[PDB]
DNA sequence: GTTTTTTTCTGTCTCGTGCCTGGTGTCTTGGGTGTAATCCC
DNA sequence: GGGATTACACCCAAGACACCAGGCACGAGACAGAAAAAAAC
DNA sequence: ATCAGAATCCCGGTGCCGAGGCCGCTCAATTGGTCGTAGACAGCTCTAGCACCGCTTAAACGCACGTACGCGCTGTCCCCCGCGTTTTAACCGCCAAGG
């Protein structure tokens, strides 16, 4: 395997990330395992949240993910919601919060 | 000025392989990815300057991912990262 | 001038309903206008300051993104 | 006719606006208010539309959060009618004075 | 004889707004912190200055959260605190989902 | 354990807060929220010391963990 | 020293050093640390000036940190600045909701 | 013996300027050192973001000015900008 | 009111290519840790 | 007794150059899709 | 109002201790000198921000009108304040018998 992405069996460009670290004014030198490690973490985070995205979009018989799906999938998670607490999505809205004092009883 | 679009397509085909996406959904996703990358990287730079270590290896990245994400996500991420380290180190 | 009074009561109603608010008092609307105004004051002050150092007489979406990240009310969607 | 002593109107429109996706404040008057605030610190500034849309997005989100905590303040007040000092207490706790 | 209630509490509020000395004394607080610290990796030593830091931050944290909770109850047309008031204040700040 | 928190301690916490009249379930609720607070704090503090490869948590790491939760405290060299 | 040559009180070159070792940029200009040092100088001047008035209030000669927290909590812009800031031996505003005062 | 840092003597002199008849506690001097640390760190982080949202890596005083009036609230900020600008003139007018 | 179930006309998206630019192979050399001795609090 | 200091080791990143197939901008035609409007509960 | 009496404030007092002066070092600021490209600047080009209007229409405004949660009041009942009484967390001074 010529490319390090094929040498990692992953989907992200590592030397991209290493140049980002170099053109970051982050450290002075950057080792060889840290960019691979961080890119793997990124790839796991993408796949993990896109799981909830896939189920949340499948909730409404629509092949395409909309932003409302993403906000729903975040707020229906616990770890991602405490992750994204200061965070707002464009075209998001919020959850159905109908209080029990409101329904006609 | 590159976005991460086909990377998202390949992750998506690896997870829900019959799923489309809108444009602005991809935009929010790349916003998300950039935010996460910046937060981790800056926290690693804090690790360096709080620890006087003139470079950063993967161990700093592991402890920073611990410092940002909570438990279950953190442990599964540490697992995935070490597995990637393993398979890249083997070849 | 007076676009602060361009805020309409039915818009405040619609925001209360998606906000989930049932019952609306009458002494609310101008208080709402004042809070919205002070919010946007701090926002556009910081965005214009970012554009002041930009040496370009036009403010971009990216500018407002960076400025609201500075406030910690950070919003995704448009890149930045 | 079918005048309907109330209850279905408000909650039904809550159901509609939470089925909803898009904005509520319409574009032009909000834009003109933005430019009036903008005409105060540096004169004569030009804008792209996506900035204004982000401003409108985050504005409505900010007010939605204010309304949510205000609503819970009212529920704790054993009332459904909101009050202004509800909003003042909410912003007191949010540290945004 | 007997004093009428509410008075001594406010008098010691005026007294306890003065000395910024630590309210929870040391040894039991230290034991509690050590016991929670036990279940991450076994038997870590501690800097006493760090213990004082934890103590300071914890006490100021709880005092401020009490202030917001107290103002919630004052808004709630009452004088006495409730646990639901703490839930309301925390729901505004956003600790719990 | 957690019951080392005395009733007049949380009362003194109300007093420096300036709170007059006290209910019942307040005490156990207080101990719970204090517990979760210290849980997150000391968790990432020991995470810092894990990266430190050393067997004592520094006061520095406590300070930086407070910064990481946006709870910046002066006074003790931070 | 450039600080004396700027007629100020904060050491320039220490700050110039710390800007280098902070990975703050790639290159560092000439007088940027002078400007930053003067900013620091006026900030601490204003803060400790109000602290001096706080000691004038209590008729104390040595500054206690309670003076510092009080002078932070009195002024508007300073308290909006240091909103997320607390200090050991801080305390709070001596403050009473008069609706809880007796009748 | 490793040599540690403080800013105590500097702000100590400044305190002696603005109040000759005034003492201070040691812990408060450490607090002020932490204060300078915190303000410096927020400024420098805004400077790095100034760099990356300007795609430049040189730092001049102009960036410091725009950083300060990004962070600090208005009236205080403009007074501080005035102090810094007059100091820039007095230094760079001479060597 | 809700919601479901037909066309329709329809906006985006995925395929499809060419241009290009960053990604890759590898030595030198150096400093940056790796580790171990030791003081030391 | 473990953290602080130092010192000898070692060892592969930085770069610097040489070789390169991918990465993205632009189109096309198709293809998931919002609504029009019956049309039940 | 109003007195008695708790509660607190506030004034010498002394003591002790750390803030501050002070003083002899040495290592980073300085001083000076030498490459170098980043950027301050000149200038080219085409986009897009702006302004304006005509047409469409759905959205706001005013009012008619009942009405029903908000609220002031009430009674009530209960359960925290507080002051008293042990009492046990804590940090000091004595019996065990084993060495």
């Amino acid at each position: 395997a010529k490319t390090r992405s094929s040498r990692a069996g992953l989907q992200f460009p590592v030397g991209r990330v290493h140049r980002l670290l170099r053109k970051g004014n982050y450290s002075e030198r950057v080792g060889a395992g840290a960019p691979v490690y961080l890119a793997a973490v990124l790839e796991y985070l993408t796949a993990e949240i896109l799981e909830l995205a896939g189920n949340a979009a499948r909730d409404n018989k629509k092949t395409r993910i909309i932003p409302r799906h993403l906000q729903l999938a975040i707020r229906n998670d616990e770890e991602l919601n405490k992750l994204l607490g200061r965070v707002t999505i464009a075209q998001g809205g919020v959850l159905p919060n109908i209080q029990a004092v409101l329904l006609p009883k | 000025k590159e976005s991460y679009s086909i990377y998202v397509y390949k992750v998506l085909k690896q997870v829900h392989p019959d799923t489309g996406i809108s444009s602005k959904a991809m935009g929010i996703m790349n916003s998300f990815v950039n935010d996460i990358f910046e937060r981790i990287a800056g926290e690693a730079s804090r690790l360096a300057h709080y620890n006087k270590r003139s470079t950063i290896t993967s161990r700093e990245i592991q402890t920073a991912v611990r410092l940002l994400l909570p438990g279950e996500l953190a442990k599964h991420a540490v697992s995935e990262g070490t597995k990637a380290v393993t398979k890249y180190t083997s070849a | 001038r007076d676009n602060i009074q361009g805020i309409t009561k039915p818009a405040i109603r619609r925001l209360a309903r998606r906000g989930g608010v049932k019952r609306i008092s009458g002494l609310i609307y101008e208080e709402t206008r004042g809070v919205l105004k002070v919010f946007l004051e701090n926002v556009i002050r910081d965005a214009v300051t970012y554009t002041e150092h930009a040496k370009r007489k036009t403010v971009t979406a990216m500018d407002v993104v960076y400025a609201l990240k500075r406030q910690g009310r950070t919003l995704y969607g448009f890149g930045g | 006719p079918h005048r309907y002593r109330p209850g279905t109107v408000a909650l039904r429109e809550i159901r509609r606006y939470q089925k909803s996706t898009e904005l509520l404040i319409r574009k032009l008057p909000f834009q003109r208010l933005v430019r009036e605030i903008a005409q105060d610190f540096k004169t004569d500034l030009r804008f792209q539309s996506a900035a204004i849309g982000a401003l409108q997005e985050a504005s409505e989100a900010y007010l939605v959060g204010l309304f949510e905590d205000t609503n819970l303040c009212a529920i704790h007040a054993k009332r459904v009618t909101i009050m202004p000092k509800d909003i003042q207490l909410a912003r007191r706790i949010r540290g945004e004075r």
